C-alpha cells in the first residue's frame, strides 16, 4: 500500500501522488518535486 | 574499476605457499627464496644479516614488479654451509635482536617515567 | 568544501583546529602565529589551514526548508 | 655470525610523540622499524558505515570517508579484538567489532556543529579522542536537516589504508653530521647544521670517515593520538617479531616437506 | 488560511508585491505594497541573522 | 531579468549563487552564450595591394 510519495519543490511538504494524476504540490502549487530517499540498506565502507 | 583491493598486498590466497625453495643450478650452493604477499620490511632486514654472516658469498632481494606482491631473495654460501641453515640463522639471530631491542626500549620507557 | 579531518602528506589530525584557528585570528593573533600557537610545526601540515576554503556556508545558505 | 646488542635511549617522552635513539643496529633494521611504525601496527578505526537518513549538504559517502579518518583510542582494546576477516562468526560481533551510532538533528536556527562527540560508542574505552582541544569537525547541519547512522569498527593496519596509521609523522635521521657522505653537499657551507649535530658552529661537515657504519638513529615518532607513542613502538617492535615468526615457521615446514 | 511568508517563498513573494506594487497606480494600494515589501525585507533579515 | 540588481540573500533563496557572471540565455534549459564575432570596420577607407 504504497502511494508514492514526493517531497515538493519549494513547501519541502510531502504530497501523497498516485499514476495518472497532475505533478502539484497539495499547497501553493508547484510543478517540482523531488523523491525521497530509499528504504534499502544503504551501506557504505568508510574507505 | 580494475583497481585490486587493499587485502591481496598481505593476505594470503588459498593456494599460494608463503615461501618456496628453489636451488639454483648456474653455482653450487645458491637457492632463491620466493616469498609471497610481502615487501621491502621483511626483505631488507633479512639481507642485512645474511651480509652480517661471513659464510655468505653472496647475498641480495629484488621485487619482480611493485605492482606485484612478490620478493626474491639469492643466497650463496660456501660448499660447507646450506643457504637454507643460512637463512634460519639469520631470522633466528634477526628475531633475538629485536626482542633485546624491545625489552631494552621498555625498561628505558619505564625508567624514563619518574626515573 | 569542509576542513579535511587529516594532513594529506603529514597525517596529523587537523580537522579539530579549524574553529580554534578563526578564533584566534579573530582575537588578535596573526596567521604565523597562530598556526604555531595551535601546534603546526611541519609546514605541510600548515597548508591546511592556510590554503583551506570554507564553501560550506555558502551551501548551508540554501537551507532546504525554513 | 649472528645479530647485535642495540641499545636504547630516549631523550624526550611526552603524551603526544617520543624522541629516541637506537645505536649499535645497522640501518636495514632501522628503516624496516620505522616503516613498521608508519605501515604495519594495529588499531582501531571505523571501517563500515550504515546510513539510514542523510538530509545534510555533503554526500552520502563524504560522511563516511570522513568517520573512517576519525581516531579512536585503542591503548588496551587493539590487543584484545581480533581481525574482522579472520572472525568465526557472522555480523560484526562485538568480540571482533566495536559499533557506534550518531543521530543529530539540527532544529534551533543556529547552525549545529556534529562534532565526533556526538559519535556515542558502545564501549567505554572505544571513543573518539575528547577525553581530556575542541572536537574533530565531521558536518554542519542547518535547521530542518538531520543525519543518522551507525558504524562499526574494525582493527587493521595502515598498509590497508592510511585510516589505519597511528603515526602523524616519522622523523628518522642518522648520522647528522654527513660524515659517511651518503649526500654530497655542493656547497656544505649553505646547509643549516642537523638539530641532532654536535659539530661546532665553525665546521660544515664533519671529515670523511672510511671504516664507518651507520649506528645512532634518531626517531621521532609522533602519534596521531590513537595510541600512545611508545605503545606504538612496542605494538610495531612485537608486531615484526611475530612476522619473523611467522615465516621461520613457515620455512621451516617448507623445508621439512622437501 | 496559511499564511504566505513560509517558508521558502520569501523571495517569490517580495517579487511578486513588487511587482503587483509597480502594476498599481494607486497611490494608497503603491504605500501598502512598499510597506509590506519592507516589512517581509525586514522578517527576512531577522531569520538570517538568527 | 528578475535578478536585476537584487541582494545576495534572495538570490540564495531562488537556489542561485551571487558568483554567478549571469550573461547568458536558457534556451530548452541549456545555457547558451554568443560568441563575439569580428569583422571588418564599416565606413572606413582600406588600400590593399
Ligand atoms: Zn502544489
Ligand atoms: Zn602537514
Ligand atoms: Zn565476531
Amino acid at each position: 500500500q504504497q502511494p508514492m510519495i514526493y517531497i515538493c519543490g519549494e513547501c519541502h511538504t510531502e504530497n501523497e501522488i498516485k499514476s495518472r494524476d497532475p505533478i502539484r504540490c497539495r499547497e501553493c502549487g508547484y510543478r517540482i518535486m523531488y523523491k525521497k530517499r530509499t528504504k534499502r540498506l544503504v551501506v557504505f565502507d568508510a574507505r | 574499476m580494475n583497481a585490486p583491493p587493499a587485502f591481496e598486498s598481505f593476505l594470503l590466497f588459498e593456494g599460494e605457499k608463503k615461501i618456496t625453495i628453489n636451488k639454483d643450478t648456474k653455482v653450487p650452493n645458491a637457492c632463491l627464496f620466493t616469498i609471497n604477499k610481502e615487501d621491502h620490511t621483511l626483505g631488507n632486514i633479512i639481507k642485512s644479516q645474511l651480509l652480517k654472516d661471513p659464510q655468505v658469498l653472496f647475498a641480495g632481494y629484488k621485487v619482480p614488479h611493485p605492482l606485484e606482491h612478490k620478493i626474491i631473495i639469492r643466497v650463496q654460501t660456501t660448499p660447507d654451509y646450506s643457504p637454507q641453515e643460512a637463512f634460519t640463522n639469520a631470522i633466528t639471530d634477526l628475531i633475538s635482536e629485536l626482542s633485546l631491542l624491545e625489552e631494552r626500549f621498555r625498561v628505558a620507557i619505564k625508567d624514563k617515567q619518574e626515573g | 568544501m569542509i576542513i579535511p579531518v587529516r594532513c594529506f602528506t603529514c597525517g596529523k589530525i587537523v580537522g579539530n583546529k579549524w574553529e580554534a584557528y578563526l578564533g584566534l585570528l579573530q582575537a588578535e593573533y596573526t596567521e604565523g602565529d597562530a598556526l604555531d600557537a595551535l601546534g603546526l610545526k611541519r609546514y605541510c601540515c600548515r597548508r591546511m589551514l592556510l590554503a583551506h576554503v570554507d564553501l560550506i556556508e555558502k551551501l548551508l545558505n540554501y537551507a532546504p526548508l525554513e | 655470525p649472528y645479530a647485535n646488542q642495540p641499545t636504547v635511549r630516549i631523550t624526550e617522552l611526552t603524551d603526544e610523540n617520543v624522541k629516541f635513539i637506537i645505536e649499535n643496529t645497522d640501518l636495514a633494521v632501522a628503516n624496516s622499524i620505522r616503516r613498521v611504525f608508519i605501515a604495519e601496527v594495529p588499531i582501531i578505526a571505523i571501517d563500515w558505515v550504515q546510513i539510514d537518513a542523510n538530509s545534510s549538504v555533503l554526500h552520502d559517502e563524504f560522511i563516511a570517508h570522513r568517520l573512517g579518518l576519525i581516531p579512536l583510542t585503542s591503548d588496551d582494546i587493539v590487543d584484545k579484538l581480533q581481525y574482522s576477516r579472520d572472525c568465526t562468526c557472522e555480523e560484526f560481533c562485538p568480540e571482533c567489532s566495536v559499533e557506534f551510532t550518531l543521530d543529530v538533528r539540527c532544529n534551533e536556527d543556529q547552525t549545529r556543529h556534529v562534532t565526533s562527540r556526538d559519535l556515542i560508542s558502545n564501549s567505554p574505552r572505544v571513543i573518539p579522542v575528547t577525553s581530556r582541544q575542541d572536537d574533530i569537525l565531521i558536518v554542519k547541519l542547518r535547521k530542518g536537516q538531520e543525519l543518522r547512522l551507525r558504524a562499526y569498527a574494525k582493527k587493521g593496519f595502515g598498509k590497508e589504508h592510511a585510516k589505519w596509521n597511528p603515526t602523524a609523522g616519522v622523523a628518522f635521521e642518522y648520522d647528522p653530521d654527513n660524515a659517511l657522505r651518503h649526500t654530497v653537499y655542493p656547497k656544505p657551507e649553505e646547509w643549516p647544521k642537523s638539530e641532532y649535530s654536535e659539530l661546532d658552529e665553525d665546521e660544515s661537515q664533519a671529515p670523511y670517515d672510511p671504516n664507518g657504519k651507520p649506528e645512532r638513529f634518531y626517531y621521532n615518532v609522533e602519534s596521531c593520538g590513537s595510541l600512545r607513542p611508545e605503545t606504538i613502538v612496542l605494538s610495531a617492535l612485537s608486531g615484526l617479531k611475530k612476522k619473523l615468526s611467522d615465516l621461520q615457521t613457515q620455512l621451516s615446514h617448507e623445508i621439512q616437506s622437501d | 488560511f496559511r499564511k504566505a511568508p513560509p517558508n521558502y517563498a520569501m523571495k517569490k513573494t517580495q517579487l511578486l508585491k513588487e511587482k503587483a506594487m509597480a502594476e498599481d497606480l494607486g497611490d494608497q494600494d503603491k504605500a501598502k505594497q512598499i510597506q509590506d515589501q519592507l516589512n517581509e525585507l525586514e522578517e527576512r533579515a531577522e531569520a538570517l541573522d538568527r | 531579468c528578475l535578478l536585476n540588481g537584487l541582494t545576495d540573500r534572495d538570490l540564495c533563496e531562488l537556489n542561485e549563487c551571487p558568483l554567478d557572471p549571469g550573461g547568458y540565455f536558457i534556451i530548452n534549459g541549456s545555457e547558451k552564450v554568443l560568441i563575439a564575432q569580428e569583422k571588418m570596420a564599416t565606413n572606413t577607407v582600406y588600400v590593399f595591394a
